[PDB]
């Protein structure tokens, strides 16, 4: 597939995936495109955080669909 | 040779067998429509019949895909960066420096926007309408989540004319 990901800093990117990659492959190539860390990127697709041990295809994102990085931030 | 109807206001046109552009005559009805599957024809250049009504489709669902993104994410108000709340109280501050209330995502200034009166968990202040500090909006935004996955569920139902219809976002628990 071909999706979409939106840094922190407004820029989309391009991913070229499959649905059996996993959301630490999908971590690792926006690592090799924008140099962000794994450790430091907070996945959101269709409102649900993104979690390490599941693939594409168990969080239903098909072609050109968009995960969001965000801030996971403490309140106060 | 063949007589064709405008596939929206029925009006009838003389074709040649060879053209799949048609122009409604219609004054009030203007619509040029492809010939073999009634997609809109400015929509349609470069693609097939096939190609156009994939084109829809995934612009349908990563509309619902981002409407649910939309509700659980808070946009700051300055630099545009997506928020989500760990834990804590309402008042966030993004990275760039700005406040906004997390349940209400307006911009603030500090914590005399917030409602800090005893008050139980999701219930209505006695004494002011401010935005309670502490409630956590975790529950009702996933059901508002929830409430676009199905309304997204309805209206395929309309479009298709079965009762078929597939999931836009992540499956339940
Ligand atoms: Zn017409
Ligand atoms: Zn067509
Ligand atoms: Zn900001
Ligand atoms: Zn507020
Ligand atoms: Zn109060």
């Amino acid at each position: 597939m071909q999706i979409f990901v939106k840094t922190l800093t407004g820029k989309t990117i391009t991913l070229e995936v499959e649905p059996s990659d996993t959301i630490e492959n999908v971590k690792a190539k926006i690592q090799d495109k924008e140099g962000i860390p794994p450790d430091q990127q907070r996945l959101i697709f269709a409102g649900k955080q993104l979690e390490d041990g599941r693939t594409l295809s168990d969080y239903n994102i098909q072609k050109e669909s968009t995960l969001h990085l965000v801030l996971r931030l403490r309140g106060g | 040779d063949e007589l064709v109807r405008c596939p929206s206001c029925s009006f009838p046109a003389l074709l040649d067998s060879d053209v799949k552009r048609f122009s409604c005559p219609n004054p009030h009805c203007r619509k040029e429509t492809c010939r073999k599957c009634q997609g809109l024809w400015k929509e349609h250049n470069g693609l097939t019949c096939e190609e156009l009504a994939e084109k829809d489709d995934i612009k349908y669902r990563t509309s619902i895909e981002e409407k649910m993104t939309a509700a659980r994410i808070r946009k700051c108000h300055k630099c545009g960066t997506g928020l989500i709340k760990s834990e804590g109280c309402n008042r966030m501050s993004c990275r760039c420096g700005a406040q906004m209330c997390y349940l209400c995502r307006v911009s603030i200034n500090g914590y005399d926007h917030f409602c800090q009166h005893p008050r139980s968990p999701g219930a209505p202040c006695q004494e002011c309408s401010r935005c309670s500090l502490w409630t956590d909006p975790t529950e009702d935004d996933e059901k508002l989540i929830e409430e676009i996955q199905k309304e997204a569920e309805e209206e395929q139902k309309r479009k298709n004319g079965e009762n078929t219809f597939k999931r836009i976002g992540p499956p339940l628990e």
